């Protein structure tokens, strides 16, 4: 829920997060949703973000309504922080374990060390049960399973409480007498001297002697139970394993993009040379979590979220198949309400005026191309 | 007489209005309050902002003026029961003050701290904002501000000078509200973290620092206690 | 004036819960601001509470508030109890928000979010400038024993948080497992300052060089913080604005 | 000036220096990019400029050649993932504002040090 | 490098996205000259006021 | 007689003298005053350097040694009238210190900061060096000392003890020259940037709030006028 | 490889290898951009004639 404000044009090149499936649209208490997809980190990036050279996989979602299980880069588990190349796609898998019920917008993020969060789209999960039946076991290498819902709670309101009562009952026992005014007078009107007599200071002593007596004898008994510890664990994930991608066999120049202002569309001229030896068709458009289908050539099939898809959006000048070897210059314009609602043409107010996206091609076998696009974008007012 | 009942009054609005913005930000901060360029946002809270403000400004206003208008001209011709009097009404008044500061700094501040760890930040007027920033802070402000007119203009020990502690205690925790600038630029250009000890937010420390005057502000107002109704009894 | 010499004390008494009142809540709503921007990213969270980070922040950042209190209320009533007043009201202000905003409006577990032990070393503070009633002797030695106090003190509570874990393949914590599993859309991972060794440091001698280290700090605060309260104190009548 | 004027009426009416040092330093603070606006906006009218987005005061950096200031050195806002493109002045200003009110504060004693008079009986 | 002529001749002209075409040698020249003398006999005239 | 004609030649000296500089670093900007190297800048800016220094030393030697000999033994037996005149004369002073204040730090060094937009520093003594670091400084160095040594040797208010606020308003100005050592250090090893804003230069912004000093000068003047000839008229 | 074990004052001993840097790199320790190819000693019981 947090995009929509940050700049258009850092949304448009930091990430770009497509292939994205949600194994569940509805779902009961303890049950898992899985996430999965692939993102690339865009070559141009952004000279005020930090490089992703301390990166978090995240997911965005209105406090743990659901608990990560599981979260992977490529095929491996990245509790920690995670290093990632630019110009490099990988894929991830999340898995979430439902926890309070309702309607929860559920974002697929990572945060970057030095430069903040980038939101990818969101889809809305429903969660059906109650709270009260959630547990989240975890078994131990001293043997024991352990509800992570409400383990050590006991403990640590005793603690607490116990500490809590020990500073009252010393504050109350220097309460029971007078305590303000005439103590005051007292100090000042010559010598106090009589305010603090014993048995005051033996007492003192004893709360003193009883404070470090408790505290080491509490530190003992915490280390013959519990045994075994370590510490936090924390530390940088090098060596994350991208995608090999195939070289793309498509090669497009954006010769010249603009938009309107005020508009809901976004239009482009392109020159674009197929290589290889197949008929490629324009399918696909996707800038920043907005995706311009041309539904006479891709439809899609994965559930993504409605508002962030244009099924129709994406309008070709020509649009017929493109013979190998034949390079054409056509008009594209990607129009939709979502350029207007996810504030896309707030890139007006940017510092940067500049765009990047997808464009997906597909041949008639079914097999489709990424090439990445980018290009200065400049706004139209006449 | 003396000590009445307006000591009662004094903790029980603060702790229903209070209970109340809690219970409304309870309902209303998912659905309708997550989405800030929503419209339901904003109806339930820019309009709570704007009306918040408006009161704000009327309330402070009209508070501080009538306390200024009816201050004490005689202040020589004043009994010392009257005194006494008018002392546990600026206690009151003090008392106040303080739980108003403890439901604005620490309350709402570290509620708007539960917030930074669950959303992405979408505007510097989250539903947090609007009730720490806008109200909670302005309402300590106001309360503050009245209880230090009071003490100027009904104790004769707080007339003729303006206390400097007192002056520290109700002006620096004020400074936190235009600290909020800091707040919102240390956010945006500088630390894109969600760090809660981040330097950007040292303004509020600092000035969280000022509200230390009360010590000053309390031996104060006991000494203006002991003038004529120190005793007998008290050194006796 | 009064009736009485009755009525003297019972307006004194009257005068000492109300401003009781005022010195409390003043000062937890203060402390609460400056510890939650000074050390509250580390006290929310079980997989923030480290051994060097939090260990040596937290009573360097805690022990301003407790050594202004002490130099007015020790010096101006004998009052042996700064230090523990300061501590309990920043207790009370974050165990309500804590259960009533991180657990109540958002539903992070308690377990996860409860807030670090302070009363062992506010009483040390405290019992250390009643008797040797010297300033400098709590400066050094009372600070001391706040800023050694503070990690042993929260054993009993951290301790069981840090049970090894076979997680998907990976070592961690309890605490780790509880930050990994309980999102946090605003903190990540990489924010969380927590120990993460170095080539010049030694597994089994952090807790006790990270505790050294903030003794050592919180002398020198306690120093400059004893006069910033003495400073505070003051009751001078500037004739104007 | 703008700001000036503010900051002298405000010392003047309410000869409070707390008065002014909190409402006189804000204005002064929040007035600067208001009074500066019709100066600069002609300035920031976009152009097309070889196929890349400019405001005429990005032109006319690059056409007059400075040699020793650069690109880079420029210390202008550049965008971040957590800033809104509609609320960067505003927020600034009210930055200003605020931490002028401290410099003002800080800078009052220091002219009332420089004012004094004494006669040190050497060097 | 050599060059000939007079600086008089040289010429900026740039077109604007809003179509207007303008020299920048001299664009918003007199803008900025009337804003600034403005201010400045506005500050001038409280002093004189004062003096 | 009272106040002469010392004013315009105070005024007149320093602008034509820094006219004629202008004119002079216009015309040998370009063309012999580029290349640090080249020969024909040895003999158009170094020389200027090394004349500058020679004369700046021997004026400065000369006119504070005057000024010292031709000190007032007789203070006591000064007439008021006398007292006024010249009171008159080191207001006439004061007038050229800010006169030669004003060329040296606003004109001459924001000067160097057009040339720091327009080459690539070849050495510590560019054309702008010799004429803001080396010329405009010490003359207006020269000129404050001037002034205090007059006050302390011929007003009786200014005798019998070294002004704080005179002796600050005088030396710390003079404490930038020095501190060039700081720019030529801060742009060699430190910020290899033109940067105008760099903390490189912090140094004589620091001792350019020491003429800030000008204040307590001035009420010591004022004081010094209001001595004997104070009025009347003045406060009646 | 150490090309001798025992050695009288002023004669040589060489020691040879290969280091391999690690890509999993801790991020606690700064990438090797600037390293330097030490000897470990009890000070200058051998000085160092040449590296490479
Ligand atoms: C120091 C001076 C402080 C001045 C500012 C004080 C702020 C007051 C609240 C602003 C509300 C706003 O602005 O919002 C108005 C809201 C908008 O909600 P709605 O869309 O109508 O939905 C229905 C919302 N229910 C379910 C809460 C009704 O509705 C209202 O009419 C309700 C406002 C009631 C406020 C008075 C009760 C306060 C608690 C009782 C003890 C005092
Ligand atoms: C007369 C009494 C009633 C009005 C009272 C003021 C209420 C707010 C008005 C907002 C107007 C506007 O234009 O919004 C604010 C515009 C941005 O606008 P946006 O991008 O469209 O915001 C869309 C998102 N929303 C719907 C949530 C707004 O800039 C700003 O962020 C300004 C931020 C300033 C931060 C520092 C403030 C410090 C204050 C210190 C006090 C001592
Ligand atoms: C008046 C002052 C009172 C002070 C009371 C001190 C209680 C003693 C605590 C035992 C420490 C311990 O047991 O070892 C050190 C542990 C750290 O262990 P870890 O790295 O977490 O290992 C985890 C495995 N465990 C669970 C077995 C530890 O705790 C500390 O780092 C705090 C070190 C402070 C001790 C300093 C005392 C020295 C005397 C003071 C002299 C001037
Ligand atoms: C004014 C100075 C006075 C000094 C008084 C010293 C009293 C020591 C009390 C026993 C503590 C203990 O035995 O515990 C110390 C623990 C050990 O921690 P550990 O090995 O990590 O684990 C726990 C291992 N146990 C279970 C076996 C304890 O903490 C430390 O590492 C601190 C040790 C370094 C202390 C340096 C002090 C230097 C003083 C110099 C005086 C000239
Ligand atoms: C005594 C105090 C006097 C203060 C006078 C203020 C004049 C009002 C200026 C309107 C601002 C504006 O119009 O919007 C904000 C614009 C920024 O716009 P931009 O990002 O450049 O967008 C470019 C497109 N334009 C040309 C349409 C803008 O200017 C500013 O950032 C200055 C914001 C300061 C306003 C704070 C006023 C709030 C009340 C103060 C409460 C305590
Ligand atoms: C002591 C505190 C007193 C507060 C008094 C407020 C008076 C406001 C006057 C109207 C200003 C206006 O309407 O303009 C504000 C402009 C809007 O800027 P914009 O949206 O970028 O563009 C211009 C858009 N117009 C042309 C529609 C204006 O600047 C700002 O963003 C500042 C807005 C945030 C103000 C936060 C104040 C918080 C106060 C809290 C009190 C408890
Ligand atoms: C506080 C005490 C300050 C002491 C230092 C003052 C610096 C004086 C200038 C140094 C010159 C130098 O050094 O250079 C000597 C230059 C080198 O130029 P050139 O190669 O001969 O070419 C011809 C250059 N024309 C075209 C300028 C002649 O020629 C000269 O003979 C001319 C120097 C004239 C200086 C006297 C006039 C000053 C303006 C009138 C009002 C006072
Ligand atoms: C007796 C009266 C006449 C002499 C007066 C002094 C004039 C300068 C002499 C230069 C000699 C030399 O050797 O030049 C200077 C040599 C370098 O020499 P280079 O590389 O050959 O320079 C070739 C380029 N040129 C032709 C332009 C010179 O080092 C330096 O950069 C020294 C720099 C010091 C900077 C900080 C000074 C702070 C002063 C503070 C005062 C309070
Ligand atoms: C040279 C430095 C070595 C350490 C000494 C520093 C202490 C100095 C403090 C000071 O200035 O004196 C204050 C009190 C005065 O009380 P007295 O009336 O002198 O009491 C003497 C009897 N007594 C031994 C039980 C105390 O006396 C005390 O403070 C207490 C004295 C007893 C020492 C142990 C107290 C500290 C407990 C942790
Ligand atoms: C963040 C830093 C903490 C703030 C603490 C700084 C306090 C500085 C002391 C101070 O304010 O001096 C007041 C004088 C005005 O004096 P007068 O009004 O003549 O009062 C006569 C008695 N007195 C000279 C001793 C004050 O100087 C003045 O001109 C009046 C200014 C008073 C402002 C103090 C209010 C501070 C609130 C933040
Ligand atoms: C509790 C804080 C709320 C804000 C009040 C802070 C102002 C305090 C300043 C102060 O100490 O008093 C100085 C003057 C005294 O002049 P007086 O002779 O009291 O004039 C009263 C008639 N008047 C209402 C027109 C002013 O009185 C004034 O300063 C002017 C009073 C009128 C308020 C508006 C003036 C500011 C304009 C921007
Ligand atoms: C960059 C920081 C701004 C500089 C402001 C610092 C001024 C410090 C005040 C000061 O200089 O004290 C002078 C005393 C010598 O005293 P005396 O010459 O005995 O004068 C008797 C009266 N008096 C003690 C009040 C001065 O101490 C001395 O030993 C004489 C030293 C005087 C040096 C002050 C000149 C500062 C010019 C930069
Ligand atoms: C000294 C500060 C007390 C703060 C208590 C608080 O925040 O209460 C809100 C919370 C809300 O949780 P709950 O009681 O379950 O009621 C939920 C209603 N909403 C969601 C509107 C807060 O619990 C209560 O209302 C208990 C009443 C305590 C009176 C001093
Ligand atoms: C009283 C102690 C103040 C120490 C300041 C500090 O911790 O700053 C950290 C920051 C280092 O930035 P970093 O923590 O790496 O920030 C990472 C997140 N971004 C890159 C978005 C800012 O340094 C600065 O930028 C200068 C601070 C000046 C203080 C007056
Ligand atoms: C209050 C400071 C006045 C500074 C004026 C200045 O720098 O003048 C030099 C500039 C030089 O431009 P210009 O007049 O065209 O003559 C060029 C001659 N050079 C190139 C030697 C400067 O213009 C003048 O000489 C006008 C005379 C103003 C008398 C107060
Ligand atoms: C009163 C504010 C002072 C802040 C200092 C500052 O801005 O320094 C920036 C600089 C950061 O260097 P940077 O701006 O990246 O310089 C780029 C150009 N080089 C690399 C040639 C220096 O930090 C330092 O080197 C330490 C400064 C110590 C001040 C007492
Ligand atoms: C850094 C601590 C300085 C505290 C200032 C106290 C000044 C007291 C003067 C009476
Ligand atoms: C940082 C501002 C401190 C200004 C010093 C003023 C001292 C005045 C003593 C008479
Ligand atoms: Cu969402
Ligand atoms: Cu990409
Ligand atoms: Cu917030
Ligand atoms: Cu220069
Ligand atoms: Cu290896």
């Amino acid at each position: 829920h947090g995009e929509k404000s940050q700049a258009a044009f850092m949304r448009m090149r930091t990430i770009h997060w497509y292939d994205l499936s949600w194994s569940k649209e509805k779902v009961k208490i303890n049950e898992t949703v899985e996430i999965k997809g692939k993102f690339h980190v865009f070559e141009g990036w952004p000279e005020t973000v930090d490089e992703p050279d301390v990166a978090f996989l995240n997911v965005g979602m209105p406090g743990p309504v659901f608990i990560r299980k599981e979260s992977y880069i490529g095929g491996q588990l990245v509790p920690r922080s995670v290093r990632l190349e630019i110009g490099k796609t990988y894929d991830f898998r999340v898995v979430l374990k439902a926890r309070r019920p309702g309607d929860w917008h559920v974002h697929t993020m990572m945060n970057v060390q030095g430069g903040g969060p980038i939101i990818g789209p969101g889809k809305w999960i429903t969660v059906e049960g109650s709270m009260s039946e959630f547990r989240n076991p975890v078994t131990t290498l001293t043997g024991q399973t352990v509800d992570l819902e409400n383990y050590n709670e006991g403990n640590t309101y005793f603690w607490h409480a116990f500490w809590f009562a020990i500073g009252v009952a010393w504050i109350g026992y220097w309460s029971r007498r007078p305590i303000f005014i005439p103590r005051l007078l007292m100090v000042d009107a010559g010598r106090a001297d009589e305010l603090v007599s014993a048995t005051d200071r033996k007492v003192a002593m004893g709360f003193l002697a009883a404070t470090i007596l408790i505290v080491v004898m509490a530190m003992s008994s915490a280390n013959s139970k519990y045994p075994i510890t370590i510490p936090l664990q924390a530390g940088t994930m090098r060596g994350m394993k991208p995608l090999e991608l195939p070289a793309p066999t498509v090669s497009v120049k954006v010769e010249d993009a603009t938009y309107r202002v005020p508009g809901r569309a976004m239009r482009m001229k392109l020159t674009i040379t197929n290589h290889g030896n197949s008929p490629i068709r324009l399918g696909e458009f996707y800038t920043a979590s907005v995706r311009f289908l041309d539904s006479d050539v891709y439809k899609d099939t994965t559930g993504y979220p409605e508002d962030l898809l244009a099924e129709d959006g994406l309008s070709v000048s020509d649009n017929s198949p493109l013979a190998p070897g034949e390079t054409r210059t056509v008009d594209v314009t990607a129009s939709d309400a979502a350029w207007e609602v996810y504030r896309l043409s707030d890139i007006i107010y940017d510092p940067d005026s500049r765009f990047a996206g997808l464009l997906f091609f597909f041949d008639a076998t079914g097999n489709r191309q990424v090439v990445q696009i980018d290009a200065p974008l400049i706004p139209s007012f006449m | 007489l003396l000590d009445k009942k307006w000591l009662t009054f004094a903790l029980a609005i603060y702790t229903v209005f209070y209970l109340w913005v809690r219970w409304y930000e309870g309902v209303y901060g998912w659905s309708a309050g997550l989405d800030s360029f929503a419209p339901e946002f904003e109806t339930y809270w820019m309009n709570f902002l704007y009306t918040e403000i408006v009161l704000e400004i009327v309330t402070a206003s009209i508070l501080w003026g009538y306390l200024w208008k009816t201050r004490d001209r005689n202040l020589a011709a004043l009994t010392p029961r009257e005194e006494l009097r008018r002392n546990f009404t600026h206690l009151v008044w003090l008392v106040a003050y303080a739980w108003a500061i403890y439901w604005g700094a620490s309350y709402f501040t570290e509620q708007d701290g539960t917030w930074h760890q669950t959303i992405v930040r979408d505007t510097d007027f989250t539903p947090s904002h609007i009730i720490e920033f806008y109200l909670s802070y302005p309402i300590y402000i106001i309360t503050g501000f009245a209880a230090f007119i009071y003490a100027k203009t009904r104790l004769p020990f707080f007339a003729k000078g303006i206390s400097l502690p007192y002056l520290v205690l109700v002006v620096g925790p004020f400074m936190i509200l235009p600290n909020v600038g800091l707040n919102e630029w240390g956010h945006t250009f500088w630390f894109m973290e969600e760090l809660f000890v981040a330097p950007l937010h040292y303004g509020f420390v600092i000035f969280g620092w000022l509200a230390l005057a009360v010590m000053g502000t309390l031996t104060q107002t006991f000494y203006s206690f002991a003038q004529g109704g120190l005793g007998q009894s008290l050194c006796e | 004036a009064v009736r009485s010499h009755a009525e003297a004390v019972q307006v004194s008494r009257t005068i000492d819960w109300m401003a009781l009142f005022v010195v409390f809540f003043v000062i937890v709503g203060s402390y609460h601001i400056h510890a939650m921007l000074t050390m509250g990213d580390w006290d929310f969270w079980s997989d923030w509470k480290d051994r060097r980070l939090w260990v040596t922040v937290t009573p360097i950042v805690l022990v301003t508030f407790p050594a202004a209190v002490q130099s007015y209320l020790w010096e101006r009533y004998r009052l042996p109890w700064g230090a523990t007043v300061c501590v309990l009201g920043l207790l009370l202000g974050e165990w309500i928000n804590r259960y009533f905003n991180f657990w109540g409006w958002t539903y992070f577990p308690i377990n996860f979010v409860f807030p670090a032990s302070l009363v062992p070393g506010a009483i040390i503070l405290d019992t250390v400038l009643m008797l040797s009633g010297s300033y400098l002797f709590t400066a050094i030695v009372g600070a001391m024993g706040w800023g050694l106090i503070f990690y042993p003190g929260n054993w009993p509570i951290i301790a069981p948080l840090h049970v090894p874990v076979e997680y998907n393949g990976m070592l961690m914590s309890i605490a780790d497992i509880q930050g990994y599993n309980y999102v946090r859309t605003g903190t990540p991972e990489y924010i969380r300052m927590v120990e993460k060794g170095t080539l010049r440091t030694f597994g089994k001698d952090v807790a006790p060089v990270s505790a050294f280290f903030s003794a050592f700090m919180s002398i020198l605060i306690y120093f400059m913080w004893h006069f910033i309260g003495r400073w505070f104190s003051n009751e001078r009548f500037l004739q104007s604005t």
